[PDB]
RNA sequence: UAGUUGGGCACUCUAGCGAGACUGCCGGUGACAAACCGGAGGAAGGUGGGGAUGACGUCAAAUCAUCAUGCCCCUUAUGACCUGGGCUACACACGUGCUACAAUGGGAAGUACAACGAGUCGCUAGACCGCGAGGUCAUGCAAAUCUCUUAAAGCUUCUCUCAGUUCGGAUUGCAGGCUGCAACUCGCCUGCAUGAAGCCGGAAUCGCUAGUAAUCGCGGAUCAGCACGCCGCGGUGAAUACGUUC
């Protein structure tokens, strides 16, 4: 806003991972405020990573995230009678926002009948450095290495 | 035509569901309050006005 | 098959009955209720037998044709008569009394532009 | 006995029941109460203006405030003393 | 649809024309205002001049038309394209 | 002995009592598990035992009535609190720094005339 | 833009209802006879400088409380005006009126009083500025901590109508704890109506 | 069997009277100010949230059809009564909404939690008949007492298995239920049957910063009957705000 930056809200940690990234996801998967079939995918999914894995789910998770969240965005900016895209890092705020949305966005387009088996299934590929998600996170710094020039703005 | 409309409501209908309300200070026939047999504009008046019993600005 | 038409084979009877005309889910689950077949068991695991109690059951019902036939006479009896609702399926127009300055594409089909 | 007394403002209700209270405890009767219950209340929305213009709209609400009295071992006084004391016009009474 | 108890509907004033006209050899036309009434079995070879709000449209009444209000069999309001 | 306490949140009130025990909770007669069968929910419930590391020693008695569970747990959260103050004083510091005993004050923000909801409005057109 | 009726704002927070009866069943019915009863009593006394009808219910009898700036008008010789519109009223009404008559101390700090006085002078055609010049020094004179005045219409008979307005002292119409009386009244002109608005504040509860 | 009964109001609750929040106190910045940042305490901290409240004026904005009113026009007719019809039309264009296009789903069964409000020929219990809409008897309640009213999403199992389908529920046929003198024009609702377009939507465009958006029901005004609209209530409940170039 024009004001200032204003406070975020804090997420509880959440109770079986005890941790707030899984909170976190489990908002972002979660649609109309239907929290329990939310967090019923969320531990369905690392079921599922547990079993095709024999690691922690939660590890996995991390791995993946780290494989998604990106470095380096582009912010538009129209000088004069130009509008060009310019790179300029990400925040670590931001970057968990787009680890989660670019994730849970792939997972709803994958092919599998079950959204849990697609959430699943696109946090294994992460973690493994490959899927949809992680070729958005190549094509987000291509778009910025290309842009490179314009760093100095 | 509005006095022998309200000539004509006041009198007995000829059937049940003809009978209806009007406004009895205006003889408005639509948003005619059944508590207060007022339309809805004479009704706003009164209660401006502080003769409707009860009735005031609503809040909260 | 059943009445003249080969219903789904992999899905659940009632449902495969369902896809003959004439015949919706309650009926399938009526007619399935006196002959005593489960509604679960697939068309093509149900032997011979409860094949054959199924089709004199829908041969006791009206379907298909038949079906057809019945409501195809009514439609030009209202036309013949020169009803309003004759008039309406003539002109192909809501009979039910909707109103058509907007919406009626049902009966009336694709917009033209015009 | 019982005593139900509703008015459109809660003051000069409760100053009622002040009395009926009094005049009953005077008059030796035990009295319980005054017991407050659920005010209701009912919403009127209009237009604010007489042609179209619907966004805008005004709310009115009516609110009753009602009090409950029981008397206990009514005296053969108290009978009377309760239909004696009488009530701002504002204050509708209900006994028994 | 109509309670079956309360069975079927008709004017009054419409039906007693048909019926004093029962006994009729050659059937005159019945100008009725009444959209309302139902046909009867007894309305069946009668023609009925409805009203369909400014003039008596006359109907030829048959088994087939029986069972459906007068007034459907006037219509009302014209339409002939654009 | 008991110790009473009084929650709410959204709609909901829930009188809490502590009675020393295994750290059982009944809700309504009812096991939490039964009435909030919601993992987080419970949790939720929980979370003013494991800042006091007061774990297991109470078990609540509950009745709860008003909001849904959500809300319902929200207030069994801010009753125990309330009983946990009762308990022990001290126990007031960790409490208030984990914002446990703060009085939920959210509440339903009532929709305006106009508008479709409390701040949604309908879908405008220019022309 | 548009203003909330002063009165209307305050009623319920200051002021309080005119028609001070409880009543469910009959509550339309005692409402529209009330309507009926204070427009019969404004053709009536029309002359007299009657503002404010207080109206009481007790079971069949209606009391009326009506504030005059003339009672010895209202009342008659030997009460006979008084007894004449109680007649009448009975016949109007079909139950026992019993009329009290209260006398409107201080008329100038009366919003319908003051607006009445205005329109009558606009029909006999005196110039609103002065109408509503010494309108304001009578009120101030009797001590109002406020007035404001204001008169719209086709003023001298002009083609394009507008609105012309005084105003001394405060009148915070938005503090809802002041005292500020106001009453709308009509001129009928050679023209047509003229409104006359008057806000009168008073010492503030 | 039941908060039932006795018993008690303790608790919740109800509703009057009050208390409370005032940058009041602490630290830092500030021109010894205003004030700003942070802290303590507290249920609440800087307007706590929301509502009511809308300055002088602006658009010859809207309303002569709420009402009233200057002037003009009609006066066996532009006035008045009645039946029927129309305002519900339908090659088309637009606005606002509802329902969808499915598996974060459809169906079946079980189980749990609200709030605002309405009620006398009105809310209607309970029972019986009905597949259902409903019907019959019949009970309590002018109501914190009785009823509308066991809310729906939700949670637990089973089933469906990516299909223009067990999605979707338009249109249509038949058969019914009510309300009403009367349901054709032209009501709502029920059952069976049918099963439309629709596979997430171009240019463009809209709402919303938290108990908000999203989503789920519940009540009410009008009202014989009839809402996807309006008013209000609660349930679940997020994402994001770097920043002011545009
Ligand atoms: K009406
Ligand atoms: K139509
Ligand atoms: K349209
Ligand atoms: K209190
Ligand atoms: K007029
Ligand atoms: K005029
Ligand atoms: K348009
Ligand atoms: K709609
Ligand atoms: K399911
Ligand atoms: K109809
Ligand atoms: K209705
Ligand atoms: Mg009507
Ligand atoms: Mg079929
Ligand atoms: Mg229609
Ligand atoms: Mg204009
Ligand atoms: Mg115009
Ligand atoms: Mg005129
Ligand atoms: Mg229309
Ligand atoms: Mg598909
Ligand atoms: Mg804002
Ligand atoms: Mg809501
Ligand atoms: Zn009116």
């Amino acid at each position: 806003p024009r004001k200032g930056p204003v406070a975020k809200r804090d997420v509880l940690p959440d109770p079986i991972y005890n941790s707030k990234l899984v909170t976190r996801l489990i908002n972002r998967v979660m649609v109309d405020g239907k929290r329990g079939i939310a967090a019923n995918i969320i531990y369905n999914s690392f079921d599922i990573i547990k079993e095709s894995t024999g690691n922690d789910p939660l590890e996995v998770f991390e791995q993946a995230m780290k494989n998604v969240m990106p470095v380096l965005e582009v912010k538009a900016r129209r000088v004069g009678g130009s509008n060009y895209q310019v790179p300029v890092e990400v925040r670590p705020e931001r970057r968990t926002t787009l680890g989660l949305r670019w994730v849970v966005n792939y997972a709803r387009l994958r092919g599998e009948h079950t959204m849990e088996e697609r959430l699943a299934k696109e946090i294994m590929d992460a973690a493994n450095n490959t899927g949809a998600s992680v070729k958005k996170r190549e094509d987000t710094h291509k778009m910025a290495d290309a842009n490179r020039a314009f760093a100095h703005y | 035509a509005k006095k022998s409309m309200i000539a004509k409501n006041k009198r007995p209908a000829k059937h049940s569901t003809q009978a209806y309300t009007r406004c009895e200070r205006c003889g408005r026939p639509h948003s005619v309050y059944r508590k207060f047999h007022l339309c809805r504009i004479c009704f706003r008046e009164l209660a401006y006005k502080g003769q409707i019993p009860g009735v005031k600005k609503a809040s909260w | 098959r059943i009445a003249g038409v080969d219903i789904p084979r992999d899905k659940r009877v009632v449902v495969s009955l369902t896809y003959i005309y004439g015949i919706g889910n309650t009926t399938a689950k009526k007619v399935l209720a006196n002959v005593g077949v489960s509604e679960d068991v697939r068309v093509r695991d149900l032997t011979n037998e409860q094949t054959d109690a199924i089709r004199a059951e829908i041969d006791k019902l009206k379907v298909e044709g038949d079906l057809r036939r019945e409501v195809n006479l009514n439609i030009k009896r209202l036309m013949e008569i020169g009803s309003y609702r004759g008039i309406r399926h003539r002109r192909g127009l809501p009979t039910r009394g909707q109103n058509t300055k907007n919406n009626a594409r049902t009966r009336k089909g694709p917009t033209k532009t015009v | 006995i019982r005593i139900r007394l509703k008015a459109y403002e809660h003051r000069i209700l409760d100053q009622s029941a002040d009395k009926i209270v009094e005049t009953a405890k005077r008059t030796g009767a035990d009295v319980s109460g005054p017991i407050p219950l659920p005010t209701e209340r009912s919403l009127y929305t209009v237009i604010r203006a007489t042609h179209k213009y619907k966004d805008s709209r005004e709310q009115f609400e009516m609110r009753t405030h009602k009090r409950l009295i029981d008397i206990v071992n009514p005296t053969p006084k108290t009978v009377d003393a309760l239909m004696k004391l009488d009530l701002p016009s504002g204050v509708n009474i209900e006994i028994k | 649809g109509r309670s079956l108890k309360k069975g079927p509907f008709v004017d009054d004033h419409l039906m007693k024309k048909v019926e004093a006209q029962q006994g009729a050899e050659k059937k005159k036309v019945i100008k009725t205002w009444s959209r309302r009434s139902t046909i009867f079995p007894s309305f069946v070879g009668f023609t009925i001049a409805v009203y369909d709000g400014r003039k008596h449209v006359p109907v030829y009444i048959q088994e087939d038309m029986v069972g459906h209000k007068l007034g459907e069999f006037a219509p009302t309001r014209t339409y002939r394209g654009h | 002995v008991q110790y009473s306490g009084t929650g709410r949140r959204k709609n909901a009130v829930a009188r809490v009592r502590l009675v020393p025990g295994t750290g059982k909770i009944t809700v309504n007669k009812k096991d939490v598990e039964e009435y909030i069968p919601h993992a987080d929910l419970r949790e939720v419930i929980n979370q003013p035992f494991g800042v006091t590391e007061t774990k297991g020693a109470y078990d609540v008695i509950v009745n709860v009535n008003g909001g849904g569970y959500a809300g319902q747990s929200g207030a069994i959260r801010h009753g125990i609190a309330r009983a946990l103050l009762q308990v022990d004083p001290d126990f007031r510091s960790a409490l208030k720094r984990a914002g446990l005993l703060t009085r939920d004050a959210r509440m339903v923000e009532r929709k305006k005339p106009g508008l479709k909801k409390a701040r949604k409005a309908s879908q405008f057109s220019k022309r | 833009g548009q203003k909330v009726h002063p009165i209307g704002m305050r009623v319920g927070i200051i002021r309080d209802w005119d028609a001070k009866w409880y009543a469910e069943k009959e509550y339309a019915e005692f409402l529209h006879e009330d309507l009926r009863i204070r427009k019969f009593i404004a053709t009536k006394l029309a002359d007299a400088a009657v503002s404010t009808i207080e109206i009481e219910r007790a079971a069949n009898r209606v009391n009326i409380s009506i504030h005059t700036a003339k009672p010895g008008m209202v009342i008659g010789k030997g009460g006979s005006e008084v007894e004449n519109l109680r007649k009448e009223l009975n016949k109007l009404t079909g139950k026992r009126v019993h009329i009290n008559i209260v006398e409107i101390k201080k008329p100038d700090l009366d919003a319908k009083l003051v607006g009445e006085g205005i329109a009558r002078q606009l029909e006999n055609r005196v110039a609103f500025r002065r109408a509503q010049k010494q309108a304001i020094q009578r009120a101030m004179r009797a001590g109002a901590k406020g007035i404001k005045t204001q008169v719209s219409g086709r003023l001298n008979g002009a083609d394009i109508a507008r609105s012309e307005g005084y105003s001394e002292g405060t009148v915070p119409l938005h503090t809802l704890r002041a005292d500020i009386d106001y009453a709308w009244e009509e001129a009928d002109t050679t023209y047509g109506k003229l409104g006359v608005k008057v806000w009168i504040y008073r010492g503030e509860i």
